[PDB]
RNA sequence: CGCUGGGGAGGAGGCACUCUGGGGGGACCGCCGGCGAUAAGCCGGAGGAAGGAGCGGGCGACGGUAGGUCAGUAUGCCCCGAAACCCCCGGGCUACACGCGCGCUACAAUGGGCGGGACAAUGGGAUCCGACCCCGAAAGGGGAAGGGAAUCCCCUAAACCCGCCCUCAGUUCGGAUCGCGGGCUGCAACUCGCCCGCGUGAAGCUGGAAUCCCUAGUACCCGCGUGUCAUCAUCGCGCGGCGAAUACGU
């Protein structure tokens, strides 16, 4: 059988597909063990290291991510992978462990950018040219 | 020179000219005068339960 | 086999440094032209200066004497299309300053805008001088 | 052979009017229709300055003109064409027809 | 020329960066335990959460706090070490990767020299660099004073971490020495209580001035 | 066993080391004195940069093909220092890419589609796949987690 | 292709996921405690996508300032009406001993260079965007599919990661200024335009008194769109990428 799940971050959207296999994880056709940099590789692999080999050595996950920078893509993939593993296992111990470690694995992040305003519109909404006469 | 600990049990109110100081009551521990409740001023965010180290035990800050 | 001070035409260059950078002590040779010349000659531009044979120095001097004959396209030289001969050329320490001076002097002689500005010591090309260019 | 009809307008009520008219037109008879399909809304934005002079802090008005877009495919039958082309379109809606 | 066994690193157990453990780390200061978080994690990265809640910074790992303190530019509106330090485009600001790497190499050097746990060494440094007494202006009747007040642990932590990072920045400014080596030197000196540590010096100075004008 | 299963830098290295036997691939006359785009200031320091560039173009045609010579210009472009003015992005030059692709076609590693860039042939696909196989056989000892792939 | 395990590209066919856009639900201090006085309300826990007018914007009262605009249009009084009316041709607003405001680039290793590897969003497009192919070292030149734009194009962004050179030095830091040459727009580039190559290589070694902006995807850092446009962005208005420290006060 097959299961599909999704994950979202700021302007990034990931969709993961899980089935039974040997333990292969691929993001945009390339393995996860050689993803760069380290600070994104670890972000993506935390859920697998949490679950363990006795769960990941029986599944094959493929993720397709689009939009919104490499850190955001990594976080979206992490969320999607966690949700897919939980829906595939139907176990509550794993879900509780995830909620304790970080509740944003399963729950999403609800933070976007604030529109900019007209004093120095280029810089931000709360930033403006100085006055030092 | 190691200080004498003391736990916070009640908050009195803010002080200072800019509002950056807090008056509290603390009971001493591990010291010559243990269990004695006194009043002291404190800088920084505090809440009931925190522990503050005192190099003295005989200042007894003045009330507002 | 190490020369702390090597004598290339007119100039004494450092030895502890690589050749492509030592050759920049000369006036008229940048890093790019130096790399071009060393590649045309057949010399490792990353070699320590001072590990240079008389044969190598002579070849470099000949290329500098006339590079376009030894390759060196006509678009990679400081003075393409000479005023009175054509004959794309590359000038170095002594003749470069004379070329600058004679250009400016002919301008001054025919009494053109650029020459008058050179005389007065003011910006020449297009700049505005109200708020900046203050000594 | 099929016929595609594109609707554009600033008012949504007129769009719904015409689309439901043709929907009944196509349901009375038994004919295959897809949609109506909503396309991305297009905005003409114009930001400009308020003051007619240069004095005073700068302030900006941002005007917008919105255009909503619907698509329909009708299967291009004779009865459908007959009883579709005879619908008074509200002037605040543009409609263009053509066969694939 | 980093070897591949360190370029492509894959952790097995749940440790800090996959290399260093915490279950053997102790804290003696009874005033700083509830604010020094040592929960087992792999990535010390919180994406801005815990900042809106007043006391939310206690749920953040100490290593992440050190990283965020190190992710600075220097002394901008005040003088430290006798100079302004304004980089403004050569600065690691909004760049957590470089701070991650700095802290990683620093911990490696610490492990090498001391052959102890660098997190333990950092904890010792904090405890020996945290101040207990400060000054402030208090008014009564209509005149101005300068009194002696205690300090809260959540503020002592900030002071200590900031001072360590500032010492590293000083020692790295315009010198063949690197930011990681500077951080390691500062941490080792602060743990061993040597006067050549900016943080320990500042602690002693503050405590002296407070004991004076109390 | 495919390109997607190993890093790109190591593969480009090992392919530049191998493209030297192919006699249809050689540097032109104006190569030893030239820059790679206006956005650069100094010439390449390596004396064998032609083969690295050719290998990179080869792998890019493999990955993203069909692709013509205006998107590879964007990929090879970059950020220029404009003096006292702020920095901007500018594309690279096209002669390098044209010559590389023509050499590869002459060698029989790519072919052109009538209207959509160029693609690799089976002859070239085999080249990349075999080099990647060797590289992965060398790597999966340093990182045993690659064996299951 | 490696080991028969894998991995890719099409077409049929689906709409499941993403996305798009119409309608509707959802949060109300509603539940449990303490404070306030038993009220009005305040501070905490719970579950929750979201908590305490959820977050960010638009609309800005009676009046008053002899605040700015008759050089955006309308308008009394006075004035020119052979002209101060309006149309061409050349100059100037770009002139520079100096004082000041707002900025860009820097004074280097929390880096410069070379070669490789990645990853966005907002918007716009008819003599307009222009893929694709061929010329040229580059700027650029010649043909030309498709697109009246969920169909084609502008568009594989930079900061970031990897390896090599440089190792604390007016330097492989920094780019001002100037010479020679090659180009595009335009009826016309001297006064007075923008781009490219080779040379040249000025101050600048973290800055006194004093002063400025910022409480969350906010500030710092990085680069793209559009308006002005025949050609010209260190500007305005907007878009995303990476992403903090402190205080919950007076």
């Amino acid at each position: 059988r097959v299961i599909q799940t999704a994950g979202k971050r700021k302007t990034a959207v990931a969709r993961a597909t899980i089935r039974e296999g040997k333990g292969r994880v691929r993001i945009n056709h390339k393995p996860v063990e050689i993803i760069e940099p380290e600070i994104a590789r670890f972000t993506i692999m935390e859920p697998l290291i949490l679950a363990g080999e006795e769960i990941v050595s029986r599944v094959d996950i493929d993720v397709k991510v689009e939009g919104g920078g490499f850190m955001g893509q990594a976080e979206a993939a992490r969320v999607a992978i966690a949700r897919a593993l939980v829906e595939w296992t139907n176990d509550m111990n794993l879900k509780e462990k995830f909620m304790k470690y970080d509740r944003t694995m399963l729950v999403g992040d609800s933070r976007r950018t604030e529109p900019h305003k007209p004093n120095r519109s280029t810089k931000g909404p709360r930033a403006k040219r100085q006055k030092s006469y | 020179d190691e200080g004498y600990p003391a736990e916070v049990i009640e908050i009195v109110g803010r002080t200072g000219v800019t509002g950056g100081v807090t008056q509290v009551k603390v009971r001493i521990l591990e010291g010559r005068d243990k269990g004695r409740v006194i009043r002291r001023n404190v800088k920084g965010p505090v809440r009931v339960g925190d522990i503050v180290i005192l190099r003295e035990t005989e200042r007894e800050a003045r009330e507002i | 086999n190490f020369r702390h001070i090597v004598r290339v035409a007119g100039v004494d260059i450092d030895g502890h440094k690589q050749v492509r950078w030592a050759l920049t002590g000369i006036k008229g040779i940048g890093i790019n032209f130096a790399t071009m010349v060393l590649r045309v000659a057949g010399i490792d531009p990353f070699m320590k200066a001072g590990y240079l044979t008389d044969e190598q120095v002579k070849k470099i001097e000949e290329i500098l004497a006339d590079p376009v004959a030894h390759g060196i396209p006509a678009w990679a030289v400081n003075r393409p299309k000479d005023y009175e001969t054509g004959k794309d050329m590359h000038l170095i320490t002594a003749k470069l300053v004379m070329a600058w001076r004679e250009d400016v002097n002919r301008l001054r002689r025919i009494r053109a805008y650029r020459g008058i500005r050179h005389e007065l010591g003011l910006p020449v090309r297009g700049q505005r001088t109200r708020s900046n260019f203050r000594h | 052979q099929k016929a595609r009809i594109k609707l554009a307008s600033t008012n949504i009520k007129a769009l719904n009017e015409v689309t439901d008219q043709i929907k009944q037109i196509a349901e009375r008879t038994g004919v295959r229709m897809s949609g109506p399909i909503p396309l991305p809304t297009k905005r003409i934005r114009i930001t400009t300055r308020k003051s007619p002079d240069g004095e005073g802090s700068a302030t900006f008005d941002r005007f917008e003109l919105r255009v909503h877009k619907r698509l329909v495919d009708i299967e291009a039958d004779e009865r459908a064409m007959r009883q579709i082309m005879r619908i008074r379109v509200p002037e605040d809606v543009t409609i263009e027809i053509e066969l694939i | 020329a980093k070897p591949l066994t360190e370029r492509f690193f894959i952790p097995k157990e749940v440790k800090v960066m996959g290399r260093w453990s915490v279950e053997d780390v102790t804290v003696e200061d009874p005033s700083l335990k509830p604010y020094i978080n040592l929960d087992a994690r792999i990535l010390p990265h919180s994406h801005g959460r815990y900042a809106k809640k007043p006391f939310g910074k206690a749920n953040v790992h100490i290593v992440e706090r050190l990283i965020n303190k190190v992710m600075r530019s220097g002394a901008s509106h005040y003088k430290a070490g006798g100079h302004f330090m304004r980089r403004e485009h050569r600065s690691i600001m909004s760049k957590k990767m470089k701070a991650y790497e700095v802290v990683k190499e620093a911990f490696m050097i610490i492990e090498r020299r001391t052959k102890q746990n660098p997190i333990q060494v950092l904890v010792k440094a904090i405890e020996n660099s945290a101040p207990r007494e400060d000054t402030t202006t208090i008014a009564f009747g209509g005149i101005r004073y300068h009194m002696s007040v205690d300090v809260s642990p959540l503020r002592r932590l900030d002071i200590a971490l900031k001072n360590i990072a500032l010492g590293a920045s000083i020692k790295c400014y315009r010198n063949k020495t690197t930011y990681a080596q500077a951080l390691a030197e500062e941490i080792i000196a602060a743990a061993n209580k040597d006067p050549k540590s900016f943080a320990y010096s500042k602690k002693e100075e503050i405590e002296r001035i407070a004991q004076s004008s109390r | 066993a495919t390109v997607y299963d190993v890093p790109g830098d190591l593969l480009v290295e090992r392919v530049a080391k191998a493209l030297k036997e192919v006699p249809e691939i050689k540097p032109p006359e104006w190569a030893p004195f030239v820059k790679t785009g206006r956005h650069k200031e100094r010439l390449p320091e390596q004396e064998d940069w032609w083969y690295y560039r050719v290998a990179s173009v080869f792998r890019k045609v493999y990955i993203d093909g069909p692709v013509g010579i205006e998107r590879l210009r964007t990929w090879y472009g970059g950020r220029k220092n404009r003096g006292h003015a702020p920095e901007h992005f500018y594309k690279a030059g096209g002669s390098i890419i044209r010559k590389a692709l023509q050499q590869l076609e002459a060698a029989g590693f790519v072919q052109k589609v009538p209207g959509e860039g160029r693609i690799v042939t089976p002859k070239g696909q085999s080249f990349l796949d075999k080099i990647a196989t060797e590289l992965k056989k060398e790597l999966e000892e340093q990182i045993p987690e690659l064996k299951k792939y």
